């Protein structure tokens, strides 16, 4: 909670100001794309908020927090998922005795 | 990032299919170097060695 | 040095040293004079 | 009972004029054992406290350590090593040191690497236990407890006190049992389980006196 | 053989030195020098600040 | 020979050290220039 | 003289500059050797004293325990071993610990039942030395008196304070003398009073400098 | 203390940041304050002076003796002709057949008799080691460790901006020393050579010749 310096001093949430706002950080960069090119809909209020939207698949938001709960569940279980393929094959590629840590024929290596 | 830079030719010659050797036995050809030389009274040998 | 001291050492080694400018000596080997064997040789090394 | 004056002692009941005056009972594990006035002033008393905490907790860890390979290895689990002192030469081994049996696990060859790695991370965090770190800045240097205590045991503080006479004690104990091993292997050669297993074998010769003229100076 | 060689010409020896004197020499010449100047260093401005060079 | 060699490797050394460690006591400020 | 500032010293006229202020000439054997500092709290020095002293008078049963078997074996005494270091050794022997070679006497079998004694029986005398009791209880920790000096030779603090002193200064060379004989039993191999004997067989070429390349490391 | 860098509350610590606030009573006033007494061995403030004096006096003898035991092995690899160039063997030179020589040189001092170097040293080291408790021709009444004076002939103690500066130097130059005289003790024990022979043999390979050639060279059985 006081939350002391990893290495050092002082550390935490140093700045917020990278990720909300009309200063943050973009999908592309400030030469490339200004601050009145990005959409309306698209403010310093949701994580992650790099202003991308070049297909306007975002309207208001209200339809953008409801893209929104697609979008971090489609994280969370990707997030899953990419720890779930890599790390059965890299055991099995290593040495445990798994049968099948290699994603795409999990399913049929268990049939009958 | 010539640090980084002098990793490459490193892994090209001990990993990557390795660098030609002209000295090497049977005639010149491309050699894996299994063994570089990390003597360092031999690499900074060269260095204080009359030109 | 002797002859397989000089032999033993790399081309490198014995270069600028004035080693390759010396005959072997023949540091094995007794001066009795009568074991070496009768008969032709031919002289190599010499 | 464990605090107050009237606490468990160190010689028990032949104690009421052994315990100097400084040990009056208000840090866990005082029974009043200070024979040779080591803790005389309260600065290094407290340093002293903190001293032997950490050496307990790191005995605990010890002590469970130094045993478990040995178990396992009883149960059928090929470590390369088992034996606690023989254990640290598996990562010269020729497969290096596989965690329990499988290289499928950690698999380390290279000594200096992970003897680097320790550096940087206990660098860190016995740093972190000093002056503060990403658990905790302002705690209790011994007894930090908001990372540290996730399941809610340093609640009720009357019972939260028997809990440090119980860890000091637990802990004075492996430290009692750690400065066995290390005798015990110099002394035996053999690993602390096998020196259980022949005395309850034979408890009749296989003891310490059977290795009482090991070091004996013949010349 | 005939005469007496230092026999150092294409060795390829560090900084030409074959007596361990000689490095001595390279040493103690520096040493003494570094020690000079070290003991002198006094005299040249306490450049201790960050924006204290010949700069533009 | 080699009497001759020690001689010149502190002779040489000396006036090496001489152009390093003069160069090193505040050359850019022997200016008659100032700031 | 012998307390107070007409003491002398431990560096004799070197230390008339700088002895520690807190060793002033109120206790025995005083002269003034703190250089490392280690009794500058007077809770920590009452404590040193009293291990001083016990140190002291282990040590003078000990070096009289491990001189007379050795004086006593030079007479004709047959003993199973005359040295103190290996004079363990003889429980384990055929016909166990002799006390000096009779079979009316000790006859000691096993190591277990006169360990097992002396545990207990230490463990009453040294808490009772601790806290007090059956030979006294409110006496001076230091020196009792009462039961503990029968001969009456406790009396008159001006003789008293005499014998104080006589009781460290013998002490003091006896702890010496304990930590010379543990070295020269090391370092030789042989008894304190064989090491006496073949020093004055030749006395220049035995000596310590004789087993002085002995320890030397070489891999 | 003054604004020296090495003195004070804003001084550097032995774990740099981590370290957290020092002891009440290493208040950056003595040279060499890191702040490092977690045992809390000087504590009190009078033990606290004696380690201060005991810790300087190790530092000077380890800075004399790491210095003493790298340089008749430095000039033993040059061909000076000692008997034992290695420190820990150097003792044994007076029990070979010539005696001890002092640079391998049979005309120099020529010890025999290992009986008259201790029965010199003891007389000579006992007046001198006394000199520094009390007295002495050198000096009469001056500082314990810092006593200046004849023992001090450059006058490199004379500004005490200097004078508190090189004492940081000292006792930094003397830690390292302990330090590495420690490092000398051990890795003879351990490997059995010299340390320029360890230090030789490092340099040729330092992937085995390193420390963990010989980690289980004490294993029992
Ligand atoms: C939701 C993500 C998901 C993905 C990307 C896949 C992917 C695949 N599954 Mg599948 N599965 C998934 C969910 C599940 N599978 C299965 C049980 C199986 C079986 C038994 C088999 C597959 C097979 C397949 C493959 C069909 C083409 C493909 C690699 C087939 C396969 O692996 O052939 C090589 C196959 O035989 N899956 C269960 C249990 C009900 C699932 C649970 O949701
Ligand atoms: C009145 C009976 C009684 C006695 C005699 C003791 C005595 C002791 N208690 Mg105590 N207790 C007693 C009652 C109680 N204790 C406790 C609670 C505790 C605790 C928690 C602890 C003690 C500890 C101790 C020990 C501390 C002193 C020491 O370490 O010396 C040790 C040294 C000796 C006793 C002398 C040497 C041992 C041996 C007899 C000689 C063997 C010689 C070798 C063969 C020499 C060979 C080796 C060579 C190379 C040198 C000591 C043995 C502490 C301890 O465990 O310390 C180890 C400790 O932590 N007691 C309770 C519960 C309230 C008691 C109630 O009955
Ligand atoms: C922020 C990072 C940082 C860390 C982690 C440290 C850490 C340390 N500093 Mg500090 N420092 C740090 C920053 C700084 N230091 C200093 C200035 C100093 C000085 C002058 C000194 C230190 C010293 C120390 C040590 C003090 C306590 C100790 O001995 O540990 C104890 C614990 C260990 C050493 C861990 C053991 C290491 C290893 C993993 C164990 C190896 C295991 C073996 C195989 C087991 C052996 C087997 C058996 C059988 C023999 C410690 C290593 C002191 C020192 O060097 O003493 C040694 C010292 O004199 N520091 C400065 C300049 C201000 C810093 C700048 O930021
Ligand atoms: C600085 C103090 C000092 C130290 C550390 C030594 C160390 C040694 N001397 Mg030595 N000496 C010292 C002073 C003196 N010596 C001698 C005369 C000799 C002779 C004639 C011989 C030695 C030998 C030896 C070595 C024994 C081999 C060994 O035991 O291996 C194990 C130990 C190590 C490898 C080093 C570990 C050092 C030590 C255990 C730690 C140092 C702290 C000490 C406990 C402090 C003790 C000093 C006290 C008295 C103030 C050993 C390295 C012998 C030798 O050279 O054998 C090859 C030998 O023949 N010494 C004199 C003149 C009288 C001294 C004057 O002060
Ligand atoms: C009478 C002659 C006399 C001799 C032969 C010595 C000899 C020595 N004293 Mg000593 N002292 C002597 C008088 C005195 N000393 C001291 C107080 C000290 C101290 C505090 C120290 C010495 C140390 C030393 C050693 C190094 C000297 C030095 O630093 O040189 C350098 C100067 C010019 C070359 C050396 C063994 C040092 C030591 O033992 O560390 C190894 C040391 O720390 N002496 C005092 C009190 C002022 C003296 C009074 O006359
Ligand atoms: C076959 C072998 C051949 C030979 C080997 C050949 C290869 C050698 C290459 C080695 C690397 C050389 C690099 C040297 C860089 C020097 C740069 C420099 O100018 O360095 C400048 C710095 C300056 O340091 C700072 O200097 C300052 C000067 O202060 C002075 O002035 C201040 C105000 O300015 C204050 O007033 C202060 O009180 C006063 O003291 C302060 O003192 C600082 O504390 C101090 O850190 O020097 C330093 O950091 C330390 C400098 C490095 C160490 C130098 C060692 C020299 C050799 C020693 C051994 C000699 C042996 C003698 C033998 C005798 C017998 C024959
Ligand atoms: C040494 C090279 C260098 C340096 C220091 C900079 C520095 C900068 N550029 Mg420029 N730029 C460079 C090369 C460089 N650029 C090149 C090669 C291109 C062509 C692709 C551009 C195109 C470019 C644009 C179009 C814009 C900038 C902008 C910027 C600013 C920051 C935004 C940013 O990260 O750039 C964005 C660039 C990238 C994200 C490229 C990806 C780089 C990542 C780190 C991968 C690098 C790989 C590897 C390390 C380098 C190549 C390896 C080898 C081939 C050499 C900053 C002043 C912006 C600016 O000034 O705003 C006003 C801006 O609008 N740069
Ligand atoms: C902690 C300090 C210390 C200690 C205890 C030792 C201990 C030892 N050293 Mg080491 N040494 C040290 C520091 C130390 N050294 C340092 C700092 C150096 C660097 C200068 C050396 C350099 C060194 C060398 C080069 C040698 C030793 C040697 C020795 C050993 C013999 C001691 C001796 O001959 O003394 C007596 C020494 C002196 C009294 C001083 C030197 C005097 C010479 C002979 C010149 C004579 C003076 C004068 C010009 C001529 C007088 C003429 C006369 C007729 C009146 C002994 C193991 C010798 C050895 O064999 O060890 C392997 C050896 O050859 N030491
Ligand atoms: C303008 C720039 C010109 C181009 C420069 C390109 C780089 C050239 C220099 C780099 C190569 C040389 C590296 C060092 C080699 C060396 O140590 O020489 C070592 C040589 C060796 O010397 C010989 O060595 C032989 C063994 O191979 C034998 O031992 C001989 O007896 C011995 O004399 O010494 C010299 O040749 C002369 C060096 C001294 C002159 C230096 C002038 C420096 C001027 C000031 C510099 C300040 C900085
Ligand atoms: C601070 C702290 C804090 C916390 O709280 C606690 C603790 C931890 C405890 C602490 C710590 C401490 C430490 C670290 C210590 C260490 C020390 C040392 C090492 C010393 C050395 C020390 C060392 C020393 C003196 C040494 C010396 C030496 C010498 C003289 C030498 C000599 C010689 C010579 C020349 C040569 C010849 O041939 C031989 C001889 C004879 C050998």
């Amino acid at each position: 909670k006081a939350t002391r310096g990893w290495l050092g001093g002082q550390g935490g949430a140093a700045d917020l100001d990278k990720w909300y706002g009309p200063d943050r950080k973009l999908f592309l960069p400030s030469g490339l794309y200004d601050r009145s090119e990005i959409p309306e809909y698209l403010n310093g209020e949701l994580a992650g908020d790099y202003g991308y939207d070049p297909l306007g698949l975002g309207k208001d938001p209200e339809t953008v927090a409801k893209y929104r709960e697609n979008e971090l569940l489609h994280a969370r279980w990707a997030m899953l998922a990419a720890a779930g393929i890599l790390i059965p094959e890299g055991l099995q590629a290593n040495g445990a005795n798994i049968k099948g840590g290699t994603w795409f024929e999990t399913g049929a290596e268990m049939l009958n | 990032m010539l640090g980084l830079g002098a990793w490459l030719l490193v892994w090209k010659a001990m990993y990557f299919g390795g660098v030609y050797d002209t000295w090497a036995p049977g005639g010149g050809d491309v050699r894996v170097i299994t063994n570089p030389t990390t003597n360092a009274a031999v690499i900074f040998g060269y260095l204080v060695k009359s030109p | 040095l002797t002859f397989d001291e000089i032999q033993g050492l790399t081309y490198l080694q014995v270069k600028g040293s004035g080693i390759a400018n010396t005959c072997p000596v023949l540091e094995s080997g007794t001066t009795n004079l009568k074991e070496l064997k009768a008969g032709s040789y031919k002289l190599e090394n010499f | 009972e464990f605090y107050g004056p009237n606490r468990a002692k160190w010689l028990g009941p032949y104690s009421e004029n052994a315990t100097p005056a400084y040990l009056t009972g208000e840090f866990p594990g005082d029974y009043g054992w200070d024979t040779a006035g080591l803790s005389a002033d309260p600065e290094t008393f407290k340093r002293y406290r903190e001293l032997e905490l950490i050496h307990a907790r790191w005995a605990m860890l010890g002590a469970l350590g130094c045993i478990t390979p040995e178990l396992l290895a009883k149960s059928g689990t090929q470590f390369g090593e088992a034996v606690w002192f023989k254990a640290g030469a598996q990562i010269f081994s020729e497969g290096g040191l596989d965690y329990l049996g499988n290289p499928s696990l950690v698999h380390a060859q290279n000594i200096v690497a992970t003897l680097a790695v320790q550096v940087i991370l206990m660098g860190l965090v016995e740093g972190y236990r000093v002056n503060g770190g990403p658990a905790g800045e302002g705690l209790d240097p011994l007894y930090p407890g908001e990372s540290f205590d996730p399941l809610g045991l340093a609640d009720d503080p009357d019972t939260f006190a028997e809990l440090k006479v119980k860890e000091i004690k637990n802990g004075r104990l492996a430290m009692f049992s750690m400065f066995g091993f290390f005798v015990q292997a110099i002394v035996t050669g053999k690993g602390p389980i096998q020196n259980l297993d022949d005395h309850l074998s034979n408890p009749t010769v296989n003891n310490a006196f059977a290795f009482a003229t090991k070091f004996t100076p013949s010349a | 053989l005939v005469d007496e060689r230092m026999n150092g010409d294409g060795t390829g020896r560090p900084f030409g030195v074959n007596d361990p004197v000689l490095g001595w020499v390279l040493l103690g010449v520096f040493g003494t020098m570094w020690a000079i100047w070290f003991i002198g260093q006094k005299d040249l401005g306490d450049f201790e600040d960050a924006d204290d060079g010949l700069k533009l | 020979m080699l009497t001759l060699k020690i001689f010149v490797y502190t002779v040489v050394t000396f006036f090496v050290c001489l152009f390093i460690f003069g160069f090193l006591s505040n050359d850019p400020a022997r200016n008659p220039g100032k700031n």
